[PDB]
Parts: C-alpha cells; sequence; structure tokens
RNA sequence: GGUUGCGGCCAUAUCUACCAGAAAGCACCGUUUCCCGUCCGAUCAACUGUAGUUAAGCUGGUAGAGCCUGACGAGUAGUGUAGGGGCAUACGCGAAACUCAGGUGCUGCAAUCU
RNA sequence: GAGAACAGAAAUCUCCAGUAGAACAAAAGGAAAAGCCCCCUUGAUUUUGAUUUUCAGUGUGAAUACAAACCAUGAAAGU
C-alpha cells in the first residue's frame, strides 16, 4: 500500500490513514507493468477497497483503470 | 513524475571546474601488442605507441594482403572490448566488421487500418523489404507495401485463423498456414489461392520450414515442410502439392521445425524429445535427443538466418538464373557455416523450464552446454546472424545474451516490464529489437548491452516483430488490430 | 481590341426585407427556397432603432445568392413583368444594377395564400475576367482602372440584350 | 464519492530513462556503520532488484506429469 | 481579458528571469550608417528585439525619465539609443534598467572603418541560437569600464540560461578584443568587436576526439570608442545581485535516500 | 494627404499575398530555452500547372536553400500527365525528400556523434486546411521519401469525418492516381466532348486506369534510383540573356532629357 | 590543420554561458587599426580561443535518453547533447525579488488560532431533491438555486438574496482594499 | 537583365492619371468522379494544360503628395558651472525649423528564360 | 458617395477607405488580430525539491513558491 488520498465521511479518517472500506488508496502496480501512452511505464494507480477489512482478515481492492 | 535527485552544491562545484582534455597529441605511450584472430587464428607482433585505432586496423590489412576492415577487441577478467590503450601487454584480436551497417530504427510511422483482428505473425520478404505480409485473427492474410505503407491484394480462401505466414526464401511463393487444417500458397502477385490448398492434416499447423535455396536444385521449386499439433511433419511439394512421406515419431505436438543446411529437419515437440528427421533419409530419424526437463518450446540454429534470405543479401539484387542463385546461396551458407573453419551449424533448443540447451546435431548426442539463467519460460531463442552471439526472450521481463559457441553468459537486459515475446535480429547483428506483452517496443545495442531507444505507440499486446533484410525498416504487429512500421 | 475584356455576369442577389419577424420571415424563407432553390440564410439587424419596432438581432431579412445559370432565367422572368425596362438610376458606380417590384407571385409562382403578398428586390453584379485576383488569397492584387466596370458600359450591355431601356427618356 | 478526471487518472508514472540510473545506483550503492539512513526513497525496487543471480531453480516436473499419472 | 493578465504576469518580477528584452530607439541624428548598425545589431538580437516607430529627441544624459518611461511601458530591461553629435561622431548609447529605473549609461562609437554584414562573405546564420564569447586581455576583468562593457555584452547576447546545449548549436562565436594593452592611468583603448562563423575541419591531426576549429569572419566589424560613462550606486549593485535562496550532516544520497554521518 | 503621411505600409512581402508573417513569427519565435537545436522550415507552393516544394532553414541572410525540387522535373522520370494532380504532388514530395536524403549522404560538425535522422516542419502557406488537400499529399510523399515530419492522418484522403479512422486503400489509390484513373473511365463511358477537350494527352498516349498506376510506380522507382538532379543545358549564357532582356525593358530616361522637357513647358 | 593550442597564462573558461576569458598580453604593435595584419592576427587569436573553449566544453558529460519524439515536449535519443554546468558569472538582475506578501488579518488569525488551512477537496458539493451533486460553485451551483426554484415560501424575496450576495461580495472587496494597504 | 519559391530594413518600397511587356515564368482561364465547405464549385476543395489571353494581375516608363539622405544653420539657441555686480563674461552637452543638393529602391540561395 | 418595392434620415444590398474613434478591458511614446464568425474543451489533476503547524511531529495531512508530466488544440511549429 502506497498511501491513502481521499476517504469520504469526514476525511479526518484519511488523515488517520484508516482503511474504512470505500476509500481510494494508491497501490504499487509495478508488478503488472502497464505502460501508458508515450513509453512512460506506470507503476502506481489508485484503487478502491471493495471488501470490509474490519470484518475480514484480508484487504481487497479493485484497480481504477 | 518522479524526479532524479538534483546535483548538490558539491556536484555543481565539481562541474564548474575544468578537467582533462582529449587532444592527446603528445607523448603516446608504447606497449607490446599481439594479434590473434578471434575464432581460431593465432598470430604480427609489434610494440606501437598509442596510435589511432584506424592505423592499427589498417596495419593488419597488409599482413594478410586483403587489400578488409576487421572488428577489433583485446583481452579475450579484463573483458576490455588511445582511450582503450590508456587503461593500463595487450593481446589484440580481429574479426570481420561486415561493413554494411543497419542504421538504428528510432522514428515511428502512422498506423494502417487493415484487417480488424489481432495480429498473429509477420515476416519480411527476402528479395526486398518494400513488401511485407502480416497474419492476424482474420482468416485472410494481406501484403503491405512498406514504401507507401498501404495494403495489397487480400489472400482470400482461408476460413480459419492464419497461424503462421512467411515468404519463401526465394520469394516465389508465400505460405500461410491456416488454423483449421490447411496451408495455402500465394505468389507475391497472385491475389488468389494458387491451386488447391494443402489439406489432410488432423490438427492446426504450428510452424513452417522452407527448403533452403542452397540445397534446392535448379528448376525444381523448394519443398515446404509443415508442423502441427498432431505430432507429425509433412513434406509438401510446392509444384504438385503432394506429400512424399510423413514422420510420426513425435508422440506430441511439434512445437517448431527448422530445415537445416545439411538437409536435416531439426524439430522439437511437446513430448520433451528432439528428433533429427532428414529428407535425404526418405523421412527417417537419424538421431534422437532427450535432455530437457520440460518440453521444447522453440528451436534455432546459427545458419537459420542465411536460409531465409535465399541468396538475397542486404543489397537486394535479384539473381538472373536459378543456377547462379543457388551458387550464391551455397557460398553464403559456407561463409556463415564455416566460421570456425569447418562447416558446423550450431543448434540451440528452448526449454520452458527456465533453461536452454546448446546442441551440435552433427556430432555426439552429449549436450555442448546447458544455458540456464532464466527465471521464467524462454518464449523465443534465436541465433545471431553472425553466429557468435545468442539471445533469448522470456516471460521474466528480461532478455539474456549468451556466447555463440562456449555458452558463457554475456549480459541480460531488463528494460521490458512484462513478458517478452519473440524478437528479431538486425541484418548486421549490431542491434536487437524485442517486443513484449507491454505496449512498448525497444532495441538494444549489442556493442555495450545498453538500451538504445524506446518505440511506444502500439495499443497493447505487441505479439511479434520483424527486421527487414536490408535493415531500412522494421515492422510490428499486435492485438491492437493495427500494423505499425518503424524506420531510422 | 477586346481580346478578353468581355462583360460577364458574376452573380444575382435576391432579398426580401420584412416589417416584422416571425411567420413572415418563414414565408420569405419559403419564397427564397421555392424561387432560387437555395437554402435560406438569416440577416440580422445591426442595431435597434425602435422606429420600425425592430430590436437588435430582429432577423428581418434573408440574404440569398442566386449565382449560376439560373440567374439569367430569373432575371429575364423578373424583367418581363417590369415592362422590360429599368430606370437610369439603380446603377452603382461600378455598374452593378438592381430593381424591385411587388407581388412576386405574378411571374408564375403560385398564388396560394400560404405565402400571400410578397414582393422582392434584385441586385446584379457585373465584372470582367480576372476577378479572382481580388478574391484569391495568394498574390491578392489590385484592379486596373480601365478594367473596372462603368455605369455607361453596364447600361449599354443591359440594353444590347433583354431589349431593355432607360425608362427615363 | 464524486466522479471527475481524478482516480482513473495517472498519478505515479515513472520515467523510462530514470530506471537505468536507479538500477546503476542500486548496484553501486554502498554504506558503512558510520553512515545511517533517515528517509528511504519510495521507488520501484522490484524492477531495480532481481539482478543477474542466475540460478534457474528446478523445473516444474508436476506440469509434465500430474500426481495421479 | 486574460490576455492582459498574462502580460501583467510577465511584467511582475519573476524568480527566474527570461531573456532580457531589448528596445532600440532611433535618435534625432539617426544616420543611415547608424540605421545599418542598428539593423546589424538587431540581426544578432532577434527574436527578442523591438524597434521604435520613428525618430526621437531623447538625451539619456540630459533626460533620464523618458528612458525609464519607455522601459516601463514596454517591459524592456535593455535599452539602446543611437545618437551621433558633431563632436561625438557615430556615437551609440547603451542603457540598462533595474526595476524600470536607470542602471547605468555608456557611450559607444563605431569607427568609419566598420564593415557591414552584407560586405562579408555570405554564410548560414540561425536566429535565436546562443553564440559563444571570447574575451582577450586582462583589462576585461582588471578594469571597471571594461568589466562593465563585458557584462553588458554578455547580458545582451548570452540569451537563455539553459543547462543543456546541442552540439550543432555552436554556429558562430563573438571575439571580444581590445586595441592593445595600456598602462595604468592611460586612455582606454577602443574595444574591438568581431563575429566569426565556426567551421568543423576534420580531426586528422587531432585524431578523432576533437576537430580542427576553423573560423570565417562575417562581421559586423566594429571598434567601440569609450565616451561618457555612468555607474550605479553600491546599493543598486547589491540589489541587482540578490538570490532567490533556493544542512549539517544532511545529504541526499543517490536514489533520493536521505543519509547522514554519525561521526 | 494626411493619411498618406501618417501611416506605414505593410512589409514588402506582406502587401502581396506571398508570405504570412504570423506563421514566420511562430516558426522563429521558439523560446527556446531547452536546446540550441537548428530547424529546417518546409516550403510547399502550388502554382498553375506546376508544384514547388523546398526545404529552407530560417536565416537573416536570405534563408539559403539546402535542397529544392519542382514538378516540371518529373518528366525526367517519364511523368508528364497530371502535373498538378494529387499524385504529382506526392511524387514531387517523394522526389525532394529522396534528393535531400541522398545529397546529405545519410545512405546510398557532429564529430563523434551517431547518425542523426533529419527533421522538418510543414508550412501553412495560404491554402485552406481541409482533409485531402494536395498540400497534405505532398507532405505524405515527402515523409514516405525518408522524412519524419510530425503529422497526423486527420487530413489525409479517405479520412472518415464521422469517426477517427482512415481507409488506406483509398490513400493508395489516390497515390496511384485513383481518382484520376476512375474519372478517365467515367468520362470514356460518358460524353466524349469533355473527354475530347480534357484528357487529350491521355487519349493521344493511350493511358488507362492501370497504365497510369504502372507509370507512377516506375517513376517512383526511377526517383529512388536516380535523384541526381541533372539541370538543363543552360545555353544562352547570363551575359547575352541580360543584353537581350534590356532591349524590351524600358530603362530610366536620362535626367537631362526630363529637365529639358520640363523647361520646355 | 594541427589542433594543438597553448598559452603561457592558463585560460579561464565559463562553460555555463559558453564564454571564456584570455588575460594574455595584447600585441599593441599589430592590433593598431592601421595595420593590415591586424585582421589576420585577430582571426588567429579568435580561432585559438574557440579551439580551447571547444576542447574544454566537449569534456563535459552528455545525456543520452532512451525515449522517442513522443509529445512536443519530448527529446530525441539520437540527438546527443552536452550537459553544461551551472552559470558562474553573476550577471546583474533586472527586477527585485517580490518576497513581499499579503499581511491580511486572516493569516495572523490562523497563526494565533488552531484552524488548519482548508485542504481544497473539490467543487463537488452534494444537495438533495435533485439526485445530482450540483457543485457549490463553478457551474449552475446552489448559489443560484434559491433564485431558480419557483417556491420561496416564507415584497420580492428572490431579489433580496441576490442583493445580500452582492453586498457580501462588496464587503469582500472592501476587505481586499483594506488589506492592500498592509 | 525578365519571371518564380523562400527571404534581409519594411513607403527610395506607397497613392493619383496614363502607356509598354516578344521569348521563358507567374497570373488569367476551362471543368466538377471523388476527398472537401459554403445558400451559391465565386473565395475555398479537386481535375485538365487542353479550349480561351495580355483584357486583367505583376514588372516597368511618364508627372503630381509624401518619403529618405548629405552639408547650412552650427559649436548657433538653452542650460550650471567663478568672482564686476544685483545681468554680461568665463565654461560642458548641444537641438529643431530654415537654406543648398541629391533618388523615388536595393539585396542572397535555388529554379526557369532568349 | 452611387445607390437597393413598400423602406423614408435610421430595416435590405455592392464598389473604395478609415493607420486602422471598433476593441486591441484600459490608463501609454502605441492584425491574415488581441475585434466578429464555425469545432473542442478541463483544470480546485498528480510527487515534492524553499516557507508553517499539530497533537500519537503523523515521510507531508495542506494552500502558498517552483519543479517535470497530463490535457486542449493543429496537418505542425506552437500557446
Amino acid at each position: 500500500i502506497l498511501a491513502v488520498k481521499k476517504n469520504p465521511q469526514s476525511p479526518m479518517y484519511t488523515q488517520l490513514g484508516v482503511l474504512t472500506k470505500g476509500t481510494i488508496i494508491e497501490v504499487n502496480v509495478s508488478e503488472l507493468g502497464m505502460v501508458t501512452a508515450g513509453g512512460k511505464v506506470v507503476w502506481g494507480k489508485y484503487a478502491q477497497v471493495t471488501n470490509e477489512p474490519d470484518r475480514d482478515g484480508c484487504v481487497n481492492a479493485v484497480l481504477l483503470v | 513524475s518522479t524526479l532524479i535527485p538534483p546535483p548538490s552544491k558539491k556536484q555543481k562545484k565539481e562541474a564548474q571546474l575544468p578537467r582533462e582534455v582529449a587532444i592527446i597529441p603528445k607523448d603516446l605511450p608504447n606497449v607490446s601488442i599481439k594479434f590473434q584472430a578471434l575464432d581460431t587464428g593465432d598470430n604480427a607482433l609489434r610494440v606501437p605507441g598509442a596510435i589511432s585505432e584506424k592505423q592499427l586496423e589498417e596495419l593488419l590489412n597488409q599482413l594478410n594482403g586483403t587489400s578488409v576492415p576487421y572488428t577489433f577487441s583485446c583481452t579475450i577478467k579484463a573483458s576490455d572490448p588511445y582511450s582503450s590503450l590508456i587503461k593500463p601487454q595487450i593481446t589484440l584480436l580481429y574479426t570481420p566488421r561486415a561493413v554494411f551497417k543497419v542504421k538504428p530504427v528510432t522514428r515511428s510511422s502512422s498506423a494502417i487500418a487493415g484487417h480488424g483482428s489481432t495480429i498473429l505473425c509477420s515476416a519480411f520478404a527476402p528479395h526486398t523489404s518494400s513488401r511485407m505480409v502480416t497474419g492476424a485473427g482474420d482468416n485472410t492474410a494481406r501484403i503491405w507495401d512498406c514504401d507507401t505503407q498501404t495494403p495489397m491484394h487480400t489472400l482470400k480462401g482461408h476460413y480459419n485463423w492464419v497461424l503462421c505466414v512467411s515468404w519463401s526464401p526465394d520469394g516465389e511463393v508465400i505460405a500461410t498456414g491456416s488454423m483449421d487444417n490447411t496451408i495455402r500458397l500465394w505468389d507475391p502477385k497472385s491475389g488468389q489461392c494458387l491451386g488447391d490448398a494443402l489439406r489432410g492434416h488432423s490438427k492446426w499447423i504450428t510452424s513452417l520450414s522452407w527448403e533452403p535455396i542452397h540445397l534446392v536444385k535448379p528448376g525444381s521449386k523448394p519443398r515446404l515442410a509443415s508442423s502441427s499439433k498432431d505430432g507429425t511433419i509433412k513434406i509438401w511439394d510446392t509444384v504438385s502439392r503432394v506429400c512424399q512421406y510423413t514422420m510420426s515419431g513425435h508422440t506430441n505436438s511439434v512445437s517448431c521445425v527448422k530445415w537445416g543446411g545439411q538437409g536435416l529437419l531439426y524439430s522439437g515437440s511437446h513430448d520433451r524429445t528432439v528428433r533429427v528427421w532428414d529428407i535425404n533419409s526418405q523421412g527417417r530419424c537419424i538421431n534422437i535427443l532427450k535432455s530437457h526437463a520440460h518440453w521444447v518450446n522453440h528451436l534455432s540454429l546459427s545458419t537459420d538466418y542465411a536460409l531465409r534470405i535465399g541468396a538475397f543479401d542486404h543489397t537486394g539484387k535479384k539473381p538472373s538464373t536459378p543456377e547462379e542463385a543457388q551458387k550464391k546461396a551455397l557460398e553464403n551458407y559456407e561463409k556463415i557455416c564455416k566460421k570456425n573453419g569447418n562447416s558446423e551449424e550450431m543448434m540451440v533448443t528452448a526449454s520452458d523450464d527456465y533453461t536452454m540447451f546448446l546442441w551440435n546435431p552433427l556430432k555426439s548426442t552429449k549436450p555442448i552446454a546447458r544455458m540456464t539463467g532464466h527465471q521464467k519460460l524462454v518464449n523465443h531463442v534465436a541465433f545471431s546472424p553472425d553466429g557468435r552471439y545468442i539471445v533469448s526472450a522470456s516471460f521474466d521481463n528480461s532478455i539474456k545474451l549468451w556466447d555463440g559457441r562456449d555458452g558463457k553468459f554475456i549480459s541480460t537486459f531488463r528494460g521490458h516490464v512484462a513478458s517478452v515475446y519473440q524478437v528479431a535480429w538486425s541484418s548486421d547483428c549490431r542491434l536487437l529489437v524485442s517486443c513484449s506483452k507491454d505496449t512498448t517496443l525497444k532495441v538494444w545495442d549489442v556493442r555495450t548491452r545498453k538500451l538504445s531507444v524506446d518505440l511506444p505507440g502500439h495499443k497493447d499486446e505487441v505479439y511479434t516483430v520483424d527486421w527487414s533484410v536490408d535493415g531500412k525498416r522494421v515492422c510490428s504487429g499486435g492485438k491492437d488490430k493495427m500494423v505499425r512500421l518503424w524506420t531510422h | 481590341q477586346n481580346p478578353m475584356r468581355d462583360l460577364k455576369i458574376e452573380k444575382l442577389v435576391l432579398n426580401i426585407s420584412v416589417g416584422e419577424s416571425g411567420d413572415r420571415l418563414t414565408r420569405a424563407s419559403k419564397v427564397l427556397e421555392q424561387l432560387s432553390g437555395q437554402t435560406p440564410v438569416q440577416s440580422k439587424a445591426r442595431y435597434t432603432v425602435r422606429t420600425f419596432g425592430i430590436r437588435r438581432n430582429e432577423k428581418i431579412a434573408v440574404h440569398v445568392t442566386v449565382r449560376g445559370p439560373k440567374a439569367e432565367e430569373i432575371l429575364e422572368r423578373g424583367l418581363k413583368v417590369k415592362e422590360y425596362q429599368l430606370r437610369d438610376r439603380n446603377f452603382s458606380a461600378t455598374g452593378n444594377f438592381g430593381f424591385g417590384i411587388d407581388e412576386h407571385i405574378d411571374l408564375g409562382i403560385k398564388y396560394d395564400p400560404s405565402i400571400g403578398i410578397f414582393g422582392m428586390d434584385f441586385y446584379v453584379v457585373m465584372n470582367r475576367p480576372g476577378a479572382r485576383v481580388t478574391r484569391r488569397k495568394r498574390c491578392k492584387g489590385t484592379v486596373g482602372n480601365s478594367h473596372k466596370t462603368t455605369k455607361e458600359d453596364t447600361v449599354s450591355w443591359f440594353k444590347q440584350k433583354y431589349d431593355a431601356d432607360v425608362l427615363d427618356k | 464519492v464524486q466522479p471527475d478526471r481524478r482516480w482513473f487518472g495517472n498519478t505515479r508514472v515513472i520515467s523510462q530513462d530514470a530506471l537505468q540510473h536507479f538500477r546503476s545506483a542500486l548496484g553501486e550503492t554502498q554504506k558503512d556503520t558510520y553512515q545511517v539512513l533517515l528517509r528511504r526513497n519510495k521507488l520501484p525496487m522490484s524492477l531495480l532488484e532481481e539482478k543477474d543471480a542466475d540460478e534457474s531453480p528446478k523445473a516444474r516436473i508436476l506440469d509434465t506429469e500430474s500426481y495421479a499419472d | 481579458n486574460a490576455r492582459a493578465k498574462r502580460a501583467l504576469v510577465k511584467r511582475e518580477a519573476k524568480l527566474v528571469e527570461n531573456v532580457k528584452q531589448a528596445l532600440f530607439i532611433p535618435g534625432q541624428s539617426c544616420n543611415k550608417n547608424l540605421h545599418d548598425i542598428m539593423v546589424d545589431l538587431s540581426a544578432l538580437k532577434k527574436p527578442d528585439m523591438k524597434r521604435f516607430n520613428r525618430k526621437n529627441d531623447i538625451h539619456p544624459f540630459e533626460d533620464m525619465s523618458p528612458l525609464e518611461f519607455f522601459s516601463e511601458k514596454n517591459d524592456c530591461s535593455l535599452m539602446v539609443l543611437m545618437t551621433s553629435s558633431k563632436k561625438r561622431k557615430n556615437n551609440m548609447t547603451f542603457i540598462r534598467t533595474f526595476g524600470y529605473k536607470i542602471y547605468d549609461m555608456i557611450e559607444l562609437m563605431v569607427a568609419d572603418n566598420f564593415k557591414l554584414l552584407s560586405d562579408f562573405k555570405k554564410l548560414t546564420f540561425t536566429v535565436g541560437l546562443k553564440p559563444m564569447f571570447t574575451f582577450q586581455g586582462a583589462a576585461f576583468d582588471t578594469h571597471p569600464v571594461y568589466k562593465q562593457i563585458k557584462s553588458l555584452f554578455l547580458d545582451f547576447f548570452r540569451g537563455e540560461s539553459t543547462d543543456l546545449q546541442d552540439v550543432a548549436g555552436l554556429q558562430h562565436v563573438i571575439s571580444m578584443t581590445i586595441q592593445g594593452d595600456f598602462q595604468d592611468g592611460e586612455p582606454l583603448p577602443n574595444v574591438l568587436f568581431r563575429v566569426y562563423k565556426l567551421k568543423s575541419y576534420k580531426s586528422d591531426q587531432g585524431g578523432k576526439r576533437l576537430p580542427r576549429i576553423e573560423l570565417v569572419e562575417i562581421g559586423p566589424r566594429l571598434d567601440f570608442k569609450i565616451g561618457r560613462i555612468h555607474t550605479p550606486s553600491p546599493d543598486m549593485v547589491t540589489e541587482a545581485h540578490k538570490k532567490p535562496k533556493q544542512k549539517k550532516n544532511v545529504e541526499l544520497d543517490i536514489m533520493g535516500d536521505k543519509l547522514g554521518r554519525i561521526h | 494627404s494626411a493619411y498618406s503621411s501618417r501611416f506605414q505600409t505593410p512589409f514588402r512581402r506582406r502587401r502581396e499575398g506571398k508570405t504570412d508573417y504570423y506563421q514566420r513569427k511562430r516558426l522563429v519565435t521558439q523560446h527556446k530555452a531547452k536546446y540550441n537545436t537548428p530547424k529546417y522550415r518546409l516550403v510547399v507552393r502550388f502554382t498553375n500547372k506546376d508544384i514547388i516544394c523546398q526545404i529552407i532553414s530560417s536565416t537573416i541572410t536570405g534563408d539559403v536553400v539546402l535542397a529544392a525540387a519542382y514538378s516540371h522535373e518529373l518528366p525526367r522520370y517519364g511523368i508528364t500527365h497530371g502535373l498538378t494532380n494529387w499524385a504529382a504532388a506526392y511524387a514531387t514530395g517523394l522526389l525532394i525528400a529522396r534528393r535531400t536524403l541522398q545529397k546529405l549522404g545519410l545512405d546510398e560538425e557532429a564529430v563523434e556523434d551517431g547518425p542523426r535522422p533529419f527533421k522538418v516542419f510543414l508550412d501553412i502557406g495560404l491554402q485552406r486546411t481541409t482533409t485531402g488537400a494536395r498540400v497534405f499529399g505532398a507532405l505524405k510523399g515527402a515523409s514516405d521519401g525518408g522524412l519524419y515530419v510530425p503529422h497526423s492522418e486527420n487530413r489525409f484522403p479517405g479520412w472518415d469525418f464521422e469517426t477517427e479512422e482512415i481507409d488506406p486503400e483509398l490513400l493508395r489509390s489516390y497515390i496511384f492516381g485513383g481518382h484520376v484513373s476512375q474519372y478517365m473511365e467515367e468520362l470514356a463511358d460518358d460524353d466524349e466532348e469533355r473527354f475530347s477537350e480534357l484528357f487529350k494527352g491521355y487519349l493521344a498516349d493511350d493511358i488507362d486506369a492501370d497504365s497510369l498506376e504502372d507509370i507512377y510506380t516506375s517513376a517512383h522507382e526511377a526517383i529512388r534510383a536516380d535523384p541526381a538532379f541533372k539541370p538543363t543545358e543552360k545555353k544562352f549564357t547570363k551575359e547575352q540573356y541580360a543584353a537581350e532582356s534590356k532591349k524590351y525593358r524600358q530603362t530610366k530616361l536620362s535626367k537631362e532629357e526630363r529637365a529639358a522637357r520640363v523647361a520646355a513647358k | 590543420l594541427p589542433v594543438t593550442v597553448e598559452k603561457p597564462i592558463p585560460v579561464v573558461y565559463d562553460l555555463g554561458n559558453l564564454a571564456a576569458f584570455d588575460s594574455n598580453v595584447l600585441d599593441k604593435n599589430d592590433l593598431d587599426s592601421s595595420n593590415a595584419r591586424r585582421e589576420e592576427k585577430i582571426k588567429s587569436l579568435t580561432r585559438d580561443n574557440v579551439q580551447l573553449l571547444i576542447n574544454q566544453l566537449l569534456s563535459l558529460p552528455m545525456k543520452t535518453t532512451t525515449e522517442s519524439v513522443g509529445g512536443t515536449g519530448g527529446q530525441s535519443s539520437v540527438m546527443t547533447l552536452l550537459q553544461l554546468p551551472d552559470p558562474t558569472t553573476d550577471l546583474p538582475r533586472e527586477k527585485p525579488l517580490p518576497k513581499a506578501k499579503a499581511m491580511t488579518k486572516w493569516e495572523k488569525f490562523a497563526a494565533k488560532k488552531g484552524i488548519k488551512p482548508k485542504e481544497r477537496a473539490g467543487k463537488m458539493i452534494y444537495d438533495e431533491a435533485s439526485g445530482e451533486w450540483v457543485p457549490k460553485w463553478g457551474y449552475k451551483g446552489a448559489n443560484k438555486k434559491l433564485d431558480d426554484q419557483w417556491l420561496v415560501e416564507v415584497i420580492d424575496p428572490r431579489t433580496l438574496n441576490r442583493a445580500e450576495r452582492k453586498r457580501l461580495v462588496k464587503k469582500n472587496e472592501k476587505q481586499q482594499r483594506r488589506n492592500m494597504k498592509n
């Protein structure tokens, strides 16, 4: 996990870095290696948490591509 | 956009201060030097000064009475390839330069809205790079005029995907293996199927191997060898379209087959077995090799490149009669094959188990060397046109270079970020162009194993690329359903 | 000598000004479409005067060009009604001439009340070969003083054909 | 959450040329006990890492032959 | 309306200053030779060159306000006004402006032996390329007047301050020389101004690393006589040398890692 | 009177519709602040019956031309018909590109540098920008001749206005005189008066839709083979040309005669 | 033909501005404007100085990118370029540094108070009874919603809201004018 | 020496009323299958070089308004500079108008001309 | 100015020119546009190299300063 940019519902949680499913967070996507136009390989994209980490021991997110 | 750490005040102070100069006109040091041909010839002792490299290169010319320029290298730990002479007895070596230099391909070009399907294969014509053909998901193959970057007559007749397409070494008849069961023949100007399609094949065609021109007798057209998932290779007569014999030794799909210059068809198969079938043997196996842990995914030979040109060297001058064309093919094959004095077409087999094997089918079945330095399956392995260098592409996002004869590791490229698909070799071996699952095309400088330039523009999934025989232009194709050309 | 100084018709211009905007403007547009066959265009008032009640952008006129061979037929039909004559005036300094009469429906056009009473005015521009110099972009040149058309020359040209007269004497 | 030209937009793209410099620095970087780190830069260490440590682990034999066979 | 705001943004002081704009004002005595000299100077100053509409009757020494007014209204830092009097034949004035206020004034005159660009051999010349400079003689750095002249010439012709230069960009060089050395207290010898085009003769003697540099003179050939001179006060000099201000045991190691020394 | 005094006419090349200084400013007002990279401004002009294409770097001395070509040089490769057509513009662009490539010695000051491909930029001229214009055809031919001018296929023939695609078959046909070849047949099967006044040379030479394409291909091959750019005989040397020309041109009368005539008033 | 150049006094170079200084003795005997050799001597001296500067200049590092033409702001890999060092000559400035800033009362209050600066999240505010974001300001925002809505249940009150907004804008302008005197 | 593409200062270059222009080249023209835009294939987009030209454009020559240049004013007007005295001299920069004389364009690369 | 059915001194329609009393917001010595017409259109985007401020002193959580991409637009230079 790279960072958290925008948590709705009082983004003071964003300042606190809480997951709070529904947040948008940056993830190191270097593994996939997708390259945008111009030859500038991309290695980081913002993703939204899909599952509820509070009620589960794993964190799931979907790339916002 | 990440920023490289800017130079600190110390760096600025160091840069602002002048430093040494490269005029080097005075006080040239002198050290003993020896000459020895890179391949076999050991020798012309001298103790010259730090003279220009051109003078040293011309010194050896009169020694052999050739007038030809030769590439020069020394210390072959040091690994040293005035600037070179100031590093310190240096043992110098020489080898032909192949003065014809392919200019690097850097500039892109507009796309062509041709067949609307994912590209599957492509190959340049041997007689001239101006004409090129691409295969795609669409059942119809199309030729392209590289000069104007426009499509040509459509090869109608196929009803399934054209898995493989490639010009014959003489360029008279193009072969386009169809996915379903058949391979069709198309001359450069037919615009329609030449006679009945080659049928009677139980499974899809995996690869094609044309008969080398240097083995083709005058008048008779070259034979067309085919490989398929059925595990058998059929030898087809281009004239009568009849099959002389079929070998079913391979118990699984034949991954690929190459028609060697000695008349032996080196082919690999999913059964983890390599069978050296030969036409001269009336379709019989002379020897069988079994050393790969996994199955063989690709095959290549040192002399394979010389076969595909069909005597059409970089000049592109077409021959007059079949006899002189065959003679010029044979002389070139001997030149490339007889690099180490004797004619020895080295062979390399690609193993999916992160390993590659070096093979000498003309000698004992003991492997020469076990090239094994990859982390993922090597999709493609191809010998350098010169033959002294071996390169391979793998899904591990890296391209590895190996010695042509001794098998020693040389270097590895890491520019690609995704799985690396098939690659192409420049006509002069100076540059290598590779394509990967990533939507980028890159070319690597063999002289120093460094990234030369990046050639993006493809939408995604650039499956294959090829290099023109003359080196003027480089083609490409991918899943974007758009063919893109590249030139210096 | 007259090697290439032959008078030629450039284009015919037709227009119908209106006392208001709305249904009458659409009627004028339909009249233009049925007469010249050209798509209607909108001519907007440059300013508000309040004397005629027209406000800014009143859309009180429809400028249409009648260039082409059809210009000769329309001009002939119009001149036929007007006693085949034009006044000594109505000719500009360059010789361009025009006119206008009531009840455009008189010259063949149907009497159907959908259009109703609708007059018209005409404006004709004349020039000699080589006018593209002043209309082309590259090498935009001048016009020779002699080459410029004159009132007397255009009057003589209009009198030679169509059997017209000055209407004044 | 409001739609916009935000996320679904590129934000972390690295420069192609800088990758070679980062790899060279990683290969050449060296430190001593008297030198300490205060802020470790965030870079695609995965691309920089995995140098030429050619070992080629054992083949996936199970792929050629399953347990049942 | 945004168009005016964009111009005003450039008018305001910038942390990084662009190329100093130059305004050329023809004086009441703008001789035809003076006009040719102005055209030649503009040829080496384009595209950042501006010429006034017509003649003028402004005396920088006897009237400083008009120059400041013109600089403020045109946002031009460098000002040139050519005017030749009976005593000061072929005199040309150069002025710098700091914050729209007069910075310094120097009178430069060209001898009759000057050769125009058209007189020299025709050669290729690209506008906007930064030329090279060479200063000969210790007086350039060891004298106040010569130092000021050198600084003015550099600011006039140094162009942009880019840190990356193309090899082919070195098209021509400007040779700054003086009419021989002089003893302390002696009259200042005239400054010799020359422009030479560069020719890349092969490196036969110099191996491959460096080619044999060759020069072809294209002009204009000018000898700059020194007349009346004005200099700014020390406070103005200090103000003109301000910096934007843009760490014990703190260093950014390679890869951006923040390392330090324990000692 | 006052208007004539208190005004200044536009530039000499701006009064006439020869050069648009607005484009010149942009092509010369590069900042640049990035590198001292030179430039080579392309020049393409279409006159009556002829096409002129040139590469001219900006220079105060007069923009000395490094290479140039003209349509009237096409007959050197056997092409005479349709000198002003789209195919002729493409051929001229290809010819000029190949000529500059050969004379610059790329293939059959930058010491220690590698092969640097040439770069060129298109010029607006005074032709309205519309897709399919012959200016874009000349640009395409020049690019195909070994030039990497930055360009987009938006204005190439066959471009689809409704959707951002293009048909390469139409472009190939136009390069091989597709429109002209089709119109030849569409006039042969139509009224002959137009096909007898126009295309008279085509009828005389017996050129069909395929012969024209073959001729264009052969001309392109010859252009690739021999761009040597051999000029005319250049007889009638300069001095005698000048002597002959002065016979008709009216020279300025001697001021003495004018003064005498004025006094004779 | 020979490229060797040397002088007794070491030459001073300014690679940041493509300039150099030569404090060597000037030959007054030949530099006289009346002499004919003057031009040749000046040409030779300029050639030597340019040769020295080029020899020193070319010693600098050169960048070699792996990218292509790409966008208009890109750079070609083929074009080798010399990385010049930072400028050394301290040329005089043309304008002063605008370090002065606005001393508005808001900054002092924020410094005194614990109110952190706003994060400028976005223009997309949320509203009700419309099923749309209806951003606060920027396009048909809620500011004009009160005027647009056709029911003002509570003399024309629609114009009163606009008058109040204009008065607030005037108060903001007055505050700007007052702070301009800081 | 003419014409054409790019150009150098941008009125010696323009404007007013006339006359000349062979060869070669612009320009004029003739046409609308298609790319293409306008109400109008007039500008613009495309085709022909054929039909029809010096009538126009453009380049030149004639006599009017300005323009530009050199010297005459002229080291002349003005100005603070130093005390005879309550302005002159001493002493640096330094005009314009006016007068006299001159012209109403030149200039490089490439292509094409009798 | 010549003029153009109603239409005239202000409705429309064509030849010349405002050295450009249009708007170039404008105050000022002053353009094949910066005034009008047809197409697109975000922008309050991203990291963080000088300044502050906490309250788990939180690699910035952030506007200001600026860096280098992204975008529009075009055939391209370009802004």
